[PDB]
Protein backbone atom coordinates (compact mmCIF):
# COMPACT_ATOMS: atom_id res chain seq x y z
CA UNK A 1 0.00 0.00 0.00
CA UNK A 2 3.02 2.25 0.28
CA UNK A 3 4.58 1.20 -2.93
CA UNK A 4 1.52 2.79 -4.18
CA UNK A 5 2.76 5.61 -3.41
CA UNK A 6 0.10 7.99 -2.24
CA UNK A 7 -0.18 11.45 -0.67
CA UNK A 8 -1.64 12.23 2.49
CA UNK A 9 -5.32 11.09 2.22
CA UNK A 10 -8.78 13.22 3.43
CA UNK A 11 -7.71 12.66 7.51
CA UNK A 12 -4.25 13.63 6.75
CA UNK A 13 -4.47 16.24 3.96
CA UNK A 14 -3.83 19.47 6.14
CA UNK A 15 -1.45 18.13 8.22
CA UNK A 16 2.13 18.71 6.84
CA UNK A 17 3.93 16.06 8.74
CA UNK A 18 2.33 13.80 6.89
CA UNK A 19 3.34 15.76 3.62
CA UNK A 20 6.84 14.98 4.97
CA UNK A 21 5.85 11.37 5.17
CA UNK A 22 5.27 11.69 1.60
CA UNK A 23 8.24 13.53 0.74
CA UNK A 24 10.15 10.34 2.12
CA UNK A 25 7.96 8.28 0.26
CA UNK A 26 7.76 9.98 -3.24
CA UNK A 27 11.85 10.86 -2.82
CA UNK A 28 12.18 7.23 -1.55
CA UNK A 29 10.57 6.08 -4.74
CA UNK A 30 11.58 8.47 -7.00
CA UNK A 31 15.47 7.43 -6.46
CA UNK A 32 14.16 3.48 -6.20
CA UNK A 33 13.46 4.19 -10.35
CA UNK A 34 16.10 6.34 -10.97
CA UNK A 35 18.70 3.78 -9.39
CA UNK A 36 16.15 0.58 -10.94
CA UNK A 37 17.08 1.75 -14.91
CA UNK A 38 20.47 2.40 -13.78
CA UNK A 39 20.99 -1.30 -13.08
CA UNK A 40 18.38 -2.45 -15.95
CA UNK A 41 20.48 -0.38 -18.53
CA UNK A 42 23.52 -1.57 -16.90
CA UNK A 43 22.63 -5.27 -17.47
CA UNK A 44 21.52 -4.82 -20.68
CA UNK A 45 24.00 -2.66 -21.93
CA UNK A 46 26.67 -4.91 -20.23
CA UNK A 47 25.24 -8.26 -18.91
CA UNK A 48 25.09 -10.20 -21.88
CA UNK A 49 27.67 -12.18 -21.76
CA UNK A 50 27.52 -12.06 -17.89
CA UNK A 51 24.23 -14.49 -18.34
CA UNK A 52 26.00 -16.39 -21.10
CA UNK A 53 28.71 -17.44 -18.62
CA UNK A 54 26.46 -18.27 -15.36
CA UNK A 55 23.98 -20.11 -17.59
CA UNK A 56 27.32 -21.74 -18.95
CA UNK A 57 28.01 -23.04 -15.37
CA UNK A 58 24.25 -24.52 -14.61
CA UNK A 59 25.00 -26.39 -17.60
CA UNK A 60 28.58 -27.84 -16.51
CA UNK A 61 27.15 -28.21 -12.72
CA UNK A 62 24.43 -30.32 -14.79
CA UNK A 63 26.68 -32.08 -16.62
CA UNK A 64 29.04 -33.12 -13.57
CA UNK A 65 25.85 -33.91 -11.26
CA UNK A 66 25.13 -36.75 -13.61
CA UNK A 67 28.69 -38.09 -14.25
CA UNK A 68 28.70 -38.77 -10.74
CA UNK A 69 25.62 -40.71 -11.40
CA UNK A 70 26.80 -42.53 -13.78
CA UNK A 71 30.10 -43.11 -12.20
CA UNK A 72 28.07 -44.07 -8.71
CA UNK A 73 25.63 -46.71 -11.27
CA UNK A 74 28.75 -48.06 -12.48
CA UNK A 75 30.57 -48.84 -9.58
CA UNK A 76 27.73 -49.72 -7.95
CA UNK A 77 27.11 -52.12 -10.35
CA UNK A 78 30.62 -53.90 -10.69
CA UNK A 79 29.92 -54.53 -6.97
CA UNK A 80 26.49 -55.80 -7.58
CA UNK A 81 28.01 -58.07 -10.26
CA UNK A 82 30.71 -59.42 -7.61
CA UNK A 83 27.73 -60.15 -5.56
CA UNK A 84 26.21 -61.94 -8.04
CA UNK A 85 29.34 -63.94 -8.65
CA UNK A 86 30.05 -65.18 -5.34
CA UNK A 87 26.22 -66.43 -4.74
CA UNK A 88 26.76 -68.05 -7.74
CA UNK A 89 30.02 -69.70 -6.49
CA UNK A 90 28.39 -70.77 -3.28
CA UNK A 91 24.96 -71.81 -4.27
CA UNK A 92 26.47 -74.46 -6.72
CA UNK A 93 28.60 -75.95 -3.73
CA UNK A 94 25.24 -75.49 -1.26
CA UNK A 95 23.10 -77.19 -3.96
CA UNK A 96 25.46 -80.43 -4.05
CA UNK A 97 25.93 -80.62 -0.51
CA UNK A 98 22.54 -81.12 -0.04
CA UNK A 99 21.94 -83.34 -2.67
CA UNK A 100 24.77 -85.12 -1.58
CA UNK A 101 23.47 -85.46 2.11
CA UNK B 1 30.76 -26.39 -6.72
CA UNK B 2 28.56 -25.21 -3.53
CA UNK B 3 29.57 -25.64 0.29
CA UNK B 4 28.58 -28.82 1.11
CA UNK B 5 26.77 -27.57 3.88
CA UNK B 6 25.20 -24.63 2.24
CA UNK B 7 24.30 -26.16 -1.23
CA UNK B 8 24.65 -22.56 -3.49
CA UNK B 9 28.06 -21.28 -4.48
CA UNK B 10 30.62 -19.71 -1.90
CA UNK B 11 30.78 -16.20 -2.02
CA UNK B 12 33.80 -16.52 0.83
CA UNK B 13 35.59 -20.26 -1.03
CA UNK B 14 37.03 -22.10 1.32
CA UNK B 15 37.89 -25.64 1.39
CA UNK B 16 40.00 -27.15 4.87
CA UNK B 17 43.35 -28.74 3.82
CA UNK B 18 43.19 -31.54 6.05
CA UNK B 19 39.19 -33.25 4.76
CA UNK B 20 38.38 -32.38 0.79
CA UNK B 21 35.30 -30.65 1.58
CA UNK B 22 35.08 -26.79 0.45
CA UNK B 23 33.45 -24.57 2.82
CA UNK B 24 31.67 -21.54 3.65
CA UNK B 25 33.91 -19.20 5.14
CA UNK B 26 31.62 -17.55 7.98
CA UNK B 27 29.86 -20.66 8.18
CA UNK B 28 32.18 -22.91 8.49
CA UNK B 29 34.31 -21.05 10.97
CA UNK B 30 31.28 -21.08 13.33
CA UNK B 31 31.01 -24.93 12.79
CA UNK B 32 34.31 -25.66 13.56
CA UNK B 33 34.17 -23.14 16.94
CA UNK B 34 30.76 -25.23 17.21
CA UNK B 35 31.23 -28.47 17.81
CA UNK B 36 35.18 -29.04 16.92
CA UNK B 37 34.98 -31.22 14.20
CA UNK B 38 34.49 -31.50 10.32
CA UNK B 39 30.80 -30.95 9.82
CA UNK B 40 30.94 -33.38 6.12
CA UNK B 41 32.04 -36.40 8.52
CA UNK B 42 32.82 -35.51 12.31
CA UNK B 43 36.74 -35.52 11.66
CA UNK B 44 38.27 -32.97 14.20
CA UNK B 45 39.54 -29.88 12.34
CA UNK B 46 40.67 -26.15 13.79
CA UNK B 47 39.93 -23.25 11.99
CA UNK B 48 42.91 -21.78 10.16
CA UNK B 49 43.35 -25.19 8.18
CA UNK B 50 40.29 -23.62 6.17
CA UNK B 51 42.05 -22.85 2.74
CA UNK B 52 40.59 -19.43 0.83
CA UNK B 53 39.72 -20.98 -2.40
CA UNK B 54 39.29 -17.36 -3.77
CA UNK B 55 38.68 -16.90 -7.74
CA UNK B 56 36.32 -14.09 -7.74
CA UNK B 57 33.30 -15.59 -7.64
CA UNK B 58 31.47 -12.35 -8.99
CA UNK B 59 28.90 -13.81 -11.66
CA UNK B 60 26.04 -13.88 -10.19
CA UNK B 61 23.97 -12.48 -12.65
CA UNK B 62 21.30 -9.37 -11.95
CA UNK B 63 18.03 -10.89 -12.84
CA UNK B 64 14.97 -8.88 -14.68
CA UNK B 65 12.94 -7.86 -11.29
CA UNK B 66 15.19 -8.80 -9.12
CA UNK B 67 17.30 -6.08 -10.62
CA UNK B 68 15.67 -3.51 -8.18
CA UNK B 69 16.13 -2.25 -5.06
CA UNK B 70 12.53 -2.82 -4.32
CA UNK B 71 12.63 -6.27 -6.14
CA UNK B 72 16.24 -7.33 -4.24
CA UNK B 73 13.91 -7.02 -1.23
CA UNK B 74 11.13 -8.43 -2.19
CA UNK B 75 12.85 -11.89 -3.71
CA UNK B 76 14.82 -11.17 -0.36
CA UNK B 77 11.39 -11.92 1.17
CA UNK B 78 10.18 -14.76 -0.56
CA UNK B 79 13.70 -16.26 0.21
CA UNK B 80 14.00 -16.13 3.31
CA UNK B 81 10.25 -17.60 3.32
CA UNK B 82 11.32 -20.40 0.97
CA UNK B 83 14.47 -20.91 3.55
CA UNK B 84 12.01 -21.94 6.55
CA UNK B 85 9.71 -23.09 3.94
CA UNK B 86 12.27 -25.94 3.02
CA UNK B 87 13.32 -26.31 7.04
CA UNK B 88 10.52 -27.15 8.42
CA UNK B 89 9.53 -29.61 5.83
CA UNK B 90 13.04 -30.87 6.57
CA UNK B 91 11.97 -31.90 10.02
CA UNK B 92 8.38 -33.28 9.52
CA UNK B 93 10.16 -35.48 6.59
CA UNK B 94 12.64 -36.48 9.50
CA UNK B 95 10.36 -37.45 11.77
CA UNK B 96 7.90 -39.52 9.46
CA UNK B 97 11.30 -41.08 8.11
CA UNK B 98 12.33 -41.83 11.20
CA UNK B 99 9.17 -43.14 12.48
CA UNK B 100 9.42 -44.93 9.28
CA UNK B 101 12.93 -46.26 10.21
CA UNK B 102 11.56 -47.42 13.08
CA UNK B 103 9.01 -49.31 11.92
CA UNK B 104 11.34 -50.90 9.66
CA UNK B 105 13.59 -51.56 12.48
CA UNK B 106 10.77 -53.62 14.52
CA UNK B 107 9.78 -55.70 11.13
CA UNK B 108 13.69 -56.75 11.23
CA UNK B 109 13.61 -57.79 14.48
CA UNK B 110 10.51 -59.98 13.70
CA UNK B 111 11.97 -61.56 10.91
CA UNK B 112 14.79 -62.22 12.49
CA UNK B 113 12.71 -64.09 15.31
CA UNK B 114 11.03 -65.52 12.76
CA UNK B 115 14.36 -67.07 10.74
CA UNK B 116 15.67 -67.87 14.20
CA UNK B 117 12.53 -69.86 15.19
CA UNK B 118 12.06 -71.50 11.75
CA UNK B 119 15.66 -72.56 11.90
CA UNK B 120 15.07 -74.65 15.27
CA UNK B 121 12.24 -76.23 13.20
CA UNK B 122 14.18 -76.80 10.38
CA UNK B 123 17.31 -78.81 12.21
CA UNK B 124 14.92 -80.74 14.26
CA UNK B 125 13.44 -81.40 11.29
CA UNK B 126 16.84 -82.80 9.66
CA UNK B 127 18.17 -84.34 12.94
CA UNK B 128 14.74 -86.31 12.87
CA UNK B 129 15.07 -87.33 9.61
CA UNK B 130 18.53 -88.45 10.05
CA UNK B 131 16.51 -91.40 12.22
CA UNK C 1 13.52 -1.95 -20.24
CA UNK C 2 12.35 -4.52 -18.20
CA UNK C 3 10.27 -5.73 -21.37
CA UNK C 4 13.33 -5.90 -23.20
CA UNK C 5 14.84 -7.18 -20.73
CA UNK C 6 12.73 -10.47 -20.61
CA UNK C 7 12.36 -10.20 -24.62
CA UNK C 8 16.02 -10.50 -25.10
CA UNK C 9 17.51 -12.63 -22.52
CA UNK C 10 14.63 -14.16 -20.22
CA UNK C 11 15.15 -16.84 -23.09
CA UNK C 12 18.41 -17.52 -21.21
CA UNK C 13 16.85 -17.04 -18.01
CA UNK C 14 13.99 -19.59 -18.52
CA UNK C 15 17.32 -21.92 -20.10
CA UNK C 16 18.95 -21.10 -16.81
CA UNK C 17 15.84 -22.09 -14.80
CA UNK C 18 15.54 -25.18 -17.02
CA UNK C 19 19.34 -25.97 -15.96
CA UNK C 20 18.99 -25.35 -12.38
CA UNK C 21 15.38 -27.53 -12.52
CA UNK C 22 17.20 -30.33 -14.41
CA UNK C 23 20.20 -29.94 -11.95
CA UNK C 24 18.41 -30.37 -8.69
CA UNK C 25 16.03 -33.22 -10.01
CA UNK C 26 19.22 -34.97 -10.99
CA UNK C 27 21.07 -34.90 -8.13
CA UNK C 28 17.63 -35.92 -6.78
CA UNK C 29 18.57 -39.30 -7.82
CA UNK C 30 22.55 -39.17 -7.44
CA UNK C 31 22.22 -39.44 -3.83
CA UNK C 32 19.75 -42.06 -4.12
CA UNK C 33 22.20 -43.66 -6.09
CA UNK C 34 24.45 -42.67 -3.44
CA UNK C 35 22.15 -45.18 -0.99
CA UNK C 36 21.99 -47.84 -4.19
CA UNK C 37 25.93 -47.84 -2.87
CA UNK C 38 25.12 -48.05 0.63
CA UNK C 39 22.87 -51.14 0.60
CA UNK C 40 24.43 -53.12 -1.69
CA UNK C 41 27.99 -52.79 -0.15
CA UNK C 42 25.84 -53.56 2.73
CA UNK C 43 24.94 -56.57 0.99
CA UNK C 44 28.10 -57.30 -0.44
CA UNK C 45 29.46 -58.28 2.91
CA UNK C 46 26.37 -59.74 3.98
CA UNK C 47 26.07 -62.37 1.25
CA UNK C 48 30.20 -62.54 1.26
CA UNK C 49 30.70 -63.46 4.81
CA UNK D 1 24.91 0.29 12.24
CA UNK D 2 21.53 0.54 10.12
CA UNK D 3 22.80 -1.29 6.61
CA UNK D 4 25.66 -2.97 7.67
CA UNK D 5 24.13 -4.29 10.94
CA UNK D 6 20.71 -5.19 9.31
CA UNK D 7 22.57 -7.17 6.50
CA UNK D 8 25.37 -9.02 9.18
CA UNK D 9 22.50 -10.21 11.02
CA UNK D 10 20.92 -11.18 8.07
CA UNK D 11 23.69 -13.36 7.41
CA UNK D 12 24.30 -14.53 10.77
CA UNK D 13 20.20 -15.86 11.05
CA UNK D 14 20.62 -17.14 7.51
CA UNK D 15 23.75 -19.19 8.48
CA UNK D 16 21.91 -20.23 11.79
CA UNK D 17 18.83 -21.53 9.35
CA UNK D 18 21.61 -23.29 7.40
CA UNK D 19 22.84 -25.09 10.36
CA UNK D 20 19.91 -26.38 11.43
CA UNK D 21 18.42 -27.33 7.69
CA UNK D 22 22.32 -29.12 7.90
CA UNK D 23 21.58 -31.41 11.28
CA UNK D 24 18.14 -32.29 9.05
CA UNK D 25 20.15 -33.49 6.06
CA UNK D 26 22.59 -35.08 8.62
CA UNK D 27 19.91 -37.16 10.44
CA UNK D 28 18.19 -37.27 7.13
CA UNK D 29 21.47 -38.86 5.98
CA UNK D 30 22.00 -41.28 8.86
CA UNK D 31 18.43 -42.20 8.67
CA UNK D 32 18.32 -43.21 5.13
CA UNK D 33 21.52 -45.42 5.70
CA UNK D 34 19.33 -46.92 8.50
CA UNK D 35 16.13 -47.64 5.52
CA UNK D 36 18.94 -48.87 2.71
CA UNK D 37 19.85 -51.42 5.93
CA UNK D 38 16.45 -52.23 7.08
CA UNK D 39 14.04 -52.36 3.96
CA UNK D 40 16.52 -54.39 2.15
CA UNK D 41 17.04 -56.84 4.82
CA UNK D 42 13.38 -57.63 5.74
CA UNK D 43 13.99 -58.46 1.85
CA UNK D 44 16.41 -60.75 3.11
CA UNK D 45 14.86 -62.10 5.78
CA UNK D 46 11.92 -62.59 4.00
CA UNK D 47 14.30 -64.86 1.65
CA UNK D 48 15.86 -66.56 4.50
CA UNK D 49 12.79 -67.75 5.87
CA UNK D 50 11.70 -69.19 2.58
CA UNK D 51 14.67 -70.68 1.83
CA UNK D 52 14.53 -72.44 5.53
CA UNK D 53 10.99 -73.50 4.97
CA UNK D 54 11.81 -75.05 1.64
CA UNK D 55 14.60 -77.16 3.81
CA UNK D 56 11.68 -77.58 6.20
CA UNK D 57 8.99 -79.13 3.44
CA UNK D 58 12.15 -81.04 1.78
CA UNK D 59 13.22 -82.72 4.96
CA UNK D 60 9.52 -83.18 5.81
CA UNK D 61 9.57 -85.14 2.40
CA UNK D 62 12.56 -87.40 3.04
CA UNK D 63 11.21 -88.46 6.34
CA UNK D 64 7.71 -88.95 4.28
CA UNK D 65 9.55 -90.78 1.57
CA UNK D 66 11.12 -92.74 5.02
CA UNK D 67 8.33 -93.99 6.71
CA UNK D 68 5.94 -94.58 3.18
CA UNK D 69 8.87 -97.26 2.38
CA UNK D 70 8.33 -98.83 6.14
CA UNK E 1 34.58 -19.71 -9.14
CA UNK E 2 36.71 -20.12 -11.92
CA UNK E 3 40.46 -22.20 -13.00
CA UNK E 4 42.60 -20.00 -12.40
CA UNK E 5 44.50 -20.42 -15.26
CA UNK E 6 41.51 -21.03 -17.96
CA UNK E 7 38.84 -18.09 -16.83
CA UNK E 8 36.23 -20.82 -17.94
CA UNK E 9 34.87 -22.35 -14.69
CA UNK E 10 36.32 -26.04 -14.07
CA UNK E 11 34.16 -29.06 -14.27
CA UNK E 12 36.81 -30.84 -12.24
CA UNK E 13 38.29 -28.37 -9.41
CA UNK E 14 41.72 -29.33 -8.35
CA UNK E 15 43.61 -26.80 -5.24
CA UNK E 16 47.02 -26.50 -4.54
CA UNK E 17 47.36 -26.56 -0.97
CA UNK E 18 50.18 -23.77 -1.53
CA UNK E 19 48.87 -21.37 -3.31
CA UNK E 20 45.55 -21.84 -2.93
CA UNK E 21 44.36 -21.26 -6.61
CA UNK E 22 42.25 -23.13 -8.50
CA UNK E 23 43.14 -25.25 -11.25
CA UNK E 24 41.62 -27.93 -13.53
CA UNK E 25 42.83 -31.32 -12.95
CA UNK E 26 44.35 -32.30 -16.52
CA UNK E 27 45.19 -28.32 -17.03
CA UNK E 28 47.00 -28.25 -13.92
CA UNK E 29 48.44 -32.15 -14.35
CA UNK E 30 49.69 -30.96 -17.87
CA UNK E 31 51.37 -26.94 -16.32
CA UNK E 32 53.01 -28.81 -13.28
CA UNK E 33 54.88 -32.20 -15.26
CA UNK E 34 55.91 -29.51 -18.31
CA UNK E 35 56.92 -26.71 -15.64
CA UNK E 36 57.40 -28.80 -11.65
CA UNK E 37 55.81 -24.90 -10.98
CA UNK E 38 52.84 -23.18 -10.20
CA UNK E 39 51.76 -20.94 -13.08
CA UNK E 40 50.82 -17.75 -11.17
CA UNK E 41 53.08 -17.78 -8.19
CA UNK E 42 56.21 -19.67 -9.46
CA UNK E 43 56.52 -21.84 -6.61
CA UNK E 44 57.87 -25.21 -6.63
CA UNK E 45 54.19 -27.46 -7.40
CA UNK E 46 53.67 -31.41 -7.56
CA UNK E 47 51.63 -33.79 -8.70
CA UNK E 48 50.03 -34.93 -5.43
CA UNK E 49 49.74 -31.08 -4.27
CA UNK E 50 45.80 -30.56 -5.61
CA UNK E 51 43.19 -31.57 -3.52
CA UNK E 52 40.23 -33.01 -5.57
CA UNK E 53 37.71 -31.16 -3.24
CA UNK E 54 22.32 -15.94 -7.09
CA UNK E 55 18.86 -16.00 -5.43
CA UNK E 56 20.48 -16.64 -2.29
CA UNK E 57 20.86 -14.82 0.34
CA UNK E 58 24.50 -15.07 1.02
CA UNK E 59 24.99 -13.88 -2.37
CA UNK E 60 22.14 -11.72 -2.08
CA UNK E 61 23.32 -10.17 1.09
CA UNK E 62 26.10 -9.54 -1.01
CA UNK E 63 24.38 -7.83 -4.07
CA UNK E 64 22.55 -5.22 -1.30
CA UNK E 65 25.53 -4.60 0.60
CA UNK E 66 27.32 -3.58 -3.41
CA UNK E 67 24.02 -1.52 -3.96
CA UNK E 68 24.50 -0.10 -0.19
CA UNK E 69 27.91 1.08 -0.55
CA UNK E 70 27.59 1.84 -4.47
CA UNK E 71 25.08 4.39 -3.24
CA UNK E 72 26.72 6.05 -0.50
CA UNK E 73 29.68 6.26 -2.70
CA UNK E 74 28.46 7.54 -5.54
CA UNK E 75 26.40 10.52 -3.13
CA UNK E 76 30.07 10.53 -1.59
CA UNK E 77 31.52 12.08 -4.48
CA UNK E 78 27.88 14.14 -4.85
CA UNK E 79 28.32 14.91 -1.06
CA UNK E 80 31.94 16.45 -2.21
CA UNK E 81 30.72 17.64 -5.27
CA UNK E 82 27.39 20.14 -3.87
CA UNK E 83 30.05 21.36 -1.22
CA UNK E 84 32.13 22.07 -4.03
CA UNK E 85 29.48 24.05 -6.32
CA UNK E 86 29.05 25.71 -2.90
CA UNK E 87 32.33 26.96 -1.76
CA UNK E 88 32.35 28.69 -5.50
CA UNK E 89 29.07 29.55 -5.51
CA UNK E 90 29.81 30.85 -1.61
CA UNK E 91 32.81 32.91 -2.72
CA UNK E 92 30.49 34.34 -5.34
CA UNK E 93 28.16 35.27 -3.23
CA UNK E 94 31.07 37.01 -1.40
CA UNK E 95 31.99 38.66 -4.52
CA UNK E 96 28.31 39.81 -5.50
CA UNK E 97 29.41 42.94 -3.55
CA UNK E 98 31.60 44.76 -5.57
CA UNK E 99 29.34 44.47 -8.09
CA UNK E 100 26.58 46.51 -6.54
CA UNK E 101 29.69 49.20 -4.86
CA UNK E 102 31.83 49.50 -8.14
CA UNK E 103 28.69 50.17 -10.12
CA UNK E 104 28.07 52.86 -7.21
CA UNK E 105 31.56 53.82 -7.93
CA UNK E 106 31.10 53.68 -11.84
CA UNK F 1 19.66 -5.84 19.46
CA UNK F 2 17.28 -6.57 16.76
CA UNK F 3 13.56 -7.00 16.64
CA UNK F 4 11.67 -10.20 17.56
CA UNK F 5 9.46 -9.33 14.69
CA UNK F 6 12.29 -11.45 13.33
CA UNK F 7 11.55 -11.47 9.53
CA UNK F 8 8.01 -9.75 9.73
CA UNK F 9 9.64 -6.64 11.20
CA UNK F 10 13.49 -7.05 10.52
CA UNK F 11 11.70 -6.70 6.96
CA UNK F 12 9.88 -3.96 7.72
CA UNK F 13 13.17 -2.38 9.24
CA UNK F 14 15.35 -3.23 6.15
CA UNK F 15 12.91 -1.52 3.80
CA UNK F 16 12.52 1.34 6.09
CA UNK F 17 15.99 2.57 6.58
CA UNK F 18 16.83 1.33 2.71
CA UNK F 19 14.24 4.29 2.32
CA UNK F 20 15.34 6.43 4.14
CA UNK F 21 18.31 6.08 2.84
CA UNK F 22 17.44 6.12 -0.87
CA UNK F 23 15.39 9.60 0.19
CA UNK F 24 18.59 10.88 1.82
CA UNK F 25 19.94 10.75 -1.85
CA UNK F 26 17.35 12.58 -3.07
CA UNK F 27 16.61 15.79 -1.04
CA UNK F 28 20.58 15.46 -0.85
CA UNK F 29 20.69 15.38 -4.84
CA UNK F 30 17.79 18.01 -4.54
CA UNK F 31 19.38 20.77 -2.98
CA UNK F 32 22.77 19.87 -5.19
CA UNK F 33 21.36 20.98 -8.49
CA UNK F 34 19.48 23.75 -6.61
CA UNK F 35 22.58 25.11 -6.20
CA UNK F 36 24.28 23.91 -9.40
CA UNK F 37 21.36 26.19 -10.64
CA UNK F 38 21.92 29.34 -8.27
CA UNK F 39 25.95 28.87 -9.07
CA UNK F 40 24.48 29.02 -13.02
CA UNK F 41 22.88 31.74 -12.58
CA UNK F 42 25.53 33.65 -10.16
CA UNK F 43 28.26 32.94 -12.50
CA UNK F 44 25.63 34.89 -15.37
CA UNK F 45 25.43 37.58 -12.43
CA UNK F 46 29.14 37.87 -12.21
CA UNK F 47 29.32 38.56 -15.95
CA UNK F 48 25.91 40.91 -16.24
CA UNK F 49 28.14 42.35 -13.60
CA UNK F 50 31.31 42.72 -15.97
CA UNK F 51 29.16 43.78 -19.23
CA UNK F 52 27.40 46.46 -17.25
CA UNK F 53 30.72 47.92 -15.49
CA UNK F 54 32.30 48.52 -18.83
CA UNK F 55 29.40 49.85 -20.12
CA UNK F 56 29.45 52.37 -17.38
CA UNK F 57 32.87 52.98 -18.13
CA UNK F 58 32.65 53.79 -21.50
CA UNK F 59 30.21 56.07 -20.63
CA UNK F 60 32.33 57.62 -17.99
CA UNK F 61 35.42 58.57 -20.08
CA UNK F 62 33.40 59.53 -23.39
Amino acid sequence: VRYRLEPPPQARRGDVGAWKSSLDNAAAQLEHQHLRILNQELLLKYGDKAWRAQVALDEAAVRGLEAQLAALRKETDGLNRERKLQQHAAGSELSKLERQY
Amino acid sequence: MFCSISGTVPEQGVVSTKSGHLFEKSLIEKYVRETGKCPVTGEPLSTEDLLPLKVNKTVKPRTAPATSIPGLLSLFHDEWDANMLELHNTRTQLHQTRQELSHALYQHDAATRVIARLLKERDEARAALAD
Amino acid sequence: LEGKLGLLLGGLQRRHGDLTGRVGELWAQVRDAAQELVCFKALHERELR
